[PDB]
């Protein structure tokens, strides 16, 4: 059974499922990382905390990425308990996601129709540039320095960001640049917003909802 | 047998005697019980040569294993955690005394660390300045209690560690005193911001001879 | 067809390696030098394996990192069960050959990787550095001077066949390697460099980063 | 799925891989068995000791025959320990390789691209003619009385030997007849070793460096 | 392909491998059963003892029939130990081989290229006619009363025995009648000969080699 | 999926058609088994349990394996419950499950056709039971006779006319020998004798068999 | 309780008592302990009704199982072997006594066989003519010793067996004597060339009543 | 009980008594404890009839199993190794005494072998000429110590073995002496270059009679 | 029983007595307890003939197994590690060896012992002994060790230490002049491990005895 053939059809099945789903954007700003996703749902989340300085964002089939979300928290909590809280990093989680997705694609019947983003900010009182990793349906991992765009039609959103992005932008500015890029290919009702706030003492993940979000939007 | 550890301004020192006994019989005179485990840590076990070296070896492999896998050493708290896991896994015997220097601590003068383990396998960060384990530990600690005020640096810290071991040997037949006939003296490790280094036998021999001369 | 499946699997792998960035490993005066085109700060293609043994790879990250970890586990287990001297480059190369060979023949997809294992002499000994490269199919080759992996290898390999000098200094060997790479800007920001320094008493692996790497450039 | 077809394609895949690899020759001489292989590598060996009087030589894909070399050593040591050292024979090892290769040829996705030779000389002080076995990719075993040729283009090397072969050739003579015979299809390109029947227990002896030049 | 076919492809695969191999003859004589095989090898045996009055002979691929020889000895020894030595019989062993070959022919990828003969003589001091069984590659078992011919080109050898077969013929006579037939379709250097001697108290199998065989030829 | 079943069934029918024939019929004193068998040691008819018998046609190695399996089953059941638990239905049922599983899970289906027969216990009056179990696991309850192996139709038709219920031993044997053709060195014969105290299975061989022919 | 077995010219006889006790209490007066296991064997266990019947049933099943599977009965050696396997497997308790007639032995007169089992589960072919198991075994054996010379056939053999059981009861309260009031007598099996047969109660009643009148 | 073994020039002899006891009670007078296990070996166990025969049977099966599988018998060292593995496997009790003849030894006159097993299951090749196991072993060994000088061949060796067993019975109630009333005598096996043979009972009877007449 | 080992310039020697006892009874007079395990090592066990030979055989197989698999012998530290693994997995052995890879050839001799808990110990005092006569042997070597200047004087001290062990411990066997049985010994230097001839041990033993009378 042709390996070429199998591998191309599986890639297509996955790419199409991701292209059919809503879009997510993750970008580096002054106070950390900002996650913005098109999400009409009030209960089915696409963005989540993983560990203290590490966040998660995904696009694709919910049941598939939530399984991964849950699994990542599982892996993170076990590692931090068996070693120290500082062992848990984005690189480690991205890596773990890469092995998991790679195995699914290689081994399961249908590949996961997901695209993941793992981000990490500095520990409190430290100066380290935010890290953003893109993990794709086949286990490919990419280290992006500025932004990550996942799901739907990525090209017009990616091109809109290359132009608008500017390093060390404030929260309000970064949000608008992100909401604008999502319109290239929407308010409180159709959005999910969260930040990995580097100024938080331990848990960097913070959700920006309701009246507080309208204020910055 | 006795292992002692003490904090001095800028680091820590750990020293161990050289005896091993099978009941009342002296079975060893050159037992090395203290080993450097990574650039900033040393372990000491008040047991046989094999238990002391085998433990140190497995612990050193684990620390370096993490460094190669993740690219950075474990934090001090993570080193203790791995040590505790290893100790609890062996109890289900003699207990480890860990001496270290936390290179990430804010105050370098007090960055030295001493960690002990109780009979149940529980870890303890020592905050009183010194600790000792083994059959001569009580004699060593009571000696250090009276001499600790003299510790102002690395050298006086080393002198106090050697004199604590001398006192342990003076009151406990299972701990070995300095042997002038064979030229065998307690071993010792000193750890500061520049790392862990084995203390030369010649320096320990001079301190031991000064202690012997002073008691005479 | 058994004959066709093998050729396809070979092609799938060769294409994935050709698509990735390049790595060069070469023998010099003070040991072995590894130079890779690596923009990422946190994802590494070069690594310590054991006391005198080093690793370098090209291809899909998740796959070679999994092998890097397996190699470290193997080496640590061997050195503990026997002696630290049992761990050799030959041994590690052999283990990678068995592992890659098993993956290629028996998995639904071969690994898109090429691996190089290098070894220098123990402190105070005179032994010529050894370099082994293991391929996606389990093929192992003993190269005496240099190893080139990933991307378009031919122009980088030909550039070295010409510019390669035995017993070259650190500064000279680095420039000969960077040139060779450039053929297929390449500053400190885009380079991952390390040496297996034979003058080190136990652990030969040393990373050359930041300001110290600028000086030798 | 067609048994006749699958079996022919697997045979071809294996044959081609063996034809692509360097050549090996094993022959009987006066003092035992001589192994000569084209090998540019200083560390990746094609010839090896299995047990006291038993030797190994292979041609093909390294990773595959090294796995078999290790497996044969594991088998031999286990057998000799459970029975006696004399239970380990060339016949036994060849038989085990035949079962192993035969199973691979049937159950694994890809057959092994290897050709193996197992040789055995007499025990010390005994007179028994050297035994040479050829085990092929499919599990076929052939008892050859004079020589075995494996890998690459076998016919010109095999025909070159059929003519140049002397029953009780000396070491120097046997080596030249073998090196000459390879060329029909020096030190930095050759791996040479003998199963020396005059050795008390371990017959396998490698002939390298200056000692090998002296015979060429 | 189809199932009627598969079974045919296998018969041929098997029949061809057996036709390619050397020939073996097993015949009843006065003192028991006589086995004669074309065998240039001094160490790779085609004829063997199984149990006290039971013998084995085979033609085809060595690795395959030796595996069955070993399997038969294992079965016989286990049976004789769990019941009594008299439980082991030719017919019993000939049925075990039929079940084993039949299972190989159906459930394994490649049928065994073998043809087997199991012979049994009477226990000491008893009068029972020698029994000869032929077990083929597919698990077919045939009870032959006079002789069995296996391997190579069977038809011309069988006919030559018919012309020269005499019941109750002496050892010397039976040997010549057998050697002549093999020749039709050879000395101590190229022959394996053995008998199941009914006059032996317990173990009937005896090998006739060297000078003693010359003295009979 | 449909083709596979058809092909397999066809393969099975062929092997059975290539083999010698067996006949099992009800008579006055129990059940009679008659088979074409030149062999003196490879048996096609066997005892299973006290009142239960076994007869088969097809590939020897395959049906002997089933015979052995049936005896194992019967001996285990009788020991775990009582000797009366073992019946023809039970063994046929077990053979049906076994052949059915083989037909569905193995590469090749068994080239066999089996007959399990049962007579009454001593001093009881129950009509003999005869079961035909085929290669696919189909079970048929036949009241008078069962014909297996070879070309069954001419043997089955020859019995349909000449069949008398309550026929004696000598008469039943001749009607059976006369229907297979459609001697002692070309036959295997046995009965499940309902007049036997415990073990009903009795082989009729040699000089005793010539008499009744 | 007691089981006795003795060889006579032409065969063997095995007899057993009928009592079962629970401490000093009589719990059974009708226990049958001797059972025919095949056409040529019988077993007897000096235990409860259930142990004796259950063992015999399992053994008889095993013997017939072999006969149906293989077409022929096990040889006598094979029967003993299967029995030993069954006894050793139950010791993973009272020990069985086997009485048999080897139909393939050359001398039919001495073809009778008696096989006993020791505490460790080891079998023993008896060569002295008789054997007994159970709490009254020594009294039975010592009685058979003095009476054995009177054994010339099946009947004098049966008589000696009944008299041994009577002597066992006379001296061992755990062995039951002939009960004239209830008409309960020892059971017995006699095996010769024609097979194993249960001895009619009326022949045993007649023997028991005569032993009684004679000692009166 | 007592089993004796002694090496004579060109051979080995093994002899065992015939008794079995249960406390002070004689339970067997005919126990056979010495069995030929292969053409060149015999085993003797100072235990019950069952343990002696069962051990010998399993050992004989294992030796012949190897021979049929491999085409040649195990060397003597391999035979000992299989026996040791069997003994250690039964321990994890009475220990065997192996007597054998090494057909492959250089000097045929001293090719006789005696192998014993200690409580822990360890083997020992006896180098002093004789050995004995069992409850009368010390008496037998002390007797052989004084009579061994007379062992110049197989016949005298058989005579001495019988006399050692006689001495064991004369001082150990658990060992049986020659029974002239019943005609029961020790059993014996002699092994030399022509193989292992059972010594005829008539030959042991005359030797026992001569020993008795001499001490009278 | 007693085993002794001592370092001499450029070498090491190991010797062992020949007795085995069962309580107070002498069960052996020719027990060999010291065996060469590879070209540069020997092991000695103060136990039965079987324990000493079986342990040595398994250890010898393990050292040679590694050499054939990896093409080179284990380093000395690796040999001790495999020995320790073997001892912990399982009375206590004494290992004598020569490190062909050590810097100074005169001092390359090695003696490794094991304590009750299965812990290894590299001995740096010059000698060591194990067994029931070990304290007597060590106290004897303490006074005689200054006389060791070479291979031969080492062997004499080793034999005299064993002699002293037997003189004071009834479980260790002294030289038996009646039977001609003497302690066995292995000597190891740069040229490898070799069994010391019985004739040389016998001579040293006679001179020790002559000197004491």
């Amino acid at each position: 059974i042709s390996p070429e053939q199998a591998m191309r059809e599986r890639s297509e099945l996955a790419r199409k499922g991701i292209a059919r789903a809503k879009s997510v954007v993750a970008l580096a700003y002054a106070g950390g990382v900002l996650f913005v996703a098109e999400n009409p749902s009030r209960s089915l989340q696409k963005i989540s905390e993983l560990y203290d300085r590490v966040g998660f964002a995904a696009a694709g089939k919910f049941n598939e990425f939530d399984n991964l979300r849950r699994g990542g928290i599982q892996f993170a909590d076990t590692r931090g308990y068996a070693y120290d809280r500082r062992d848990v990093t984005g690189r480690q989680l991205a890596n773990v996601y890469a092995q998991t997705l790679g195995t699914i694609f290689t081994e399961q019947a249908k590949p996961y129709e997901v695209e993941l983003c793992v981000a990490e900010v500095a520990h409190y009182g430290e100066t380290k540039r935010p890290e953003l990793y893109r993990i794709t349906y086949d286990g490919s991992i990419a280290d992006e320095p500025h932004f990550v765009v996942m799901g739907g039609t990525t090209e017009p959103i990616a091109n809109a960001l290359k132009e608008s992005y500017a390093e060390n932008a404030s929260l309000t500015d970064a949000l608008r640049i992100a909401v604008a890029a999502l319109r290239a290919g929407l308010g409180v009702a159709s959005l999910e917003v969260a930040v990995l706030d580097a100024n938080r003492p331990r848990r960097a993940f913070r959700r920006i909802t309701g009246s507080a979000l309208q204020a910055l939007l | 047998x006795t292992i002692v550890a003490l904090k001095y301004p800028g680091g820590v020192v750990m020293a161990g005697d050289r005896r091993s006994t099978q009941g009342n019989m002296i079975s060893g005179r050159d037992v090395r019980k203290v080993y450097i485990t990574d650039d900033y840590t040393a372990t000491g076990i008040a047991g046989t040569a094999a238990v002391a070296v085998e433990f140190a070896r497995l612990y050193a492999v684990e620390l370096e294993h993490y460094e190669k896998l993740e690219g950075v050493p474990l934090t001090f708290a993570g080193k203790i955690n791995r040590l505790a896991i290893m100790v609890r896994g062996n109890l289900a015997l003699a207990l480890p005394l860990l001496a270290g220097y936390d290179i990430h601590a804010s105050d370098p003068q007090s960055a030295g660390r001493i960690v002990s383990f109780d009979a149940a396998g529980g870890w303890n960060i020592e905050e009183e300045g010194y600790q000792a384990v083994g059959s001569g530990s009580l004699f060593a600690k009571s000696s250090m209690k009276k001499l600790y005020s003299q510790v102002t640096d690395g050298d006086s810290g080393l002198r106090v560690a050697v004199e604590a071991l001398y006192d342990a040997a003076d009151d406990d037949s299972a701990t070995g005193g300095p042997d002038l006939v064979r030229g065998i003296f307690p071993t010792a490790v000193i750890i500061d911001a520049d790392g862990a280094v084995d203390v030369p036998e010649s320096r320990i021999a001079e301190l031991a001879r000064a202690i012997i001369e002073s008691r005479s």
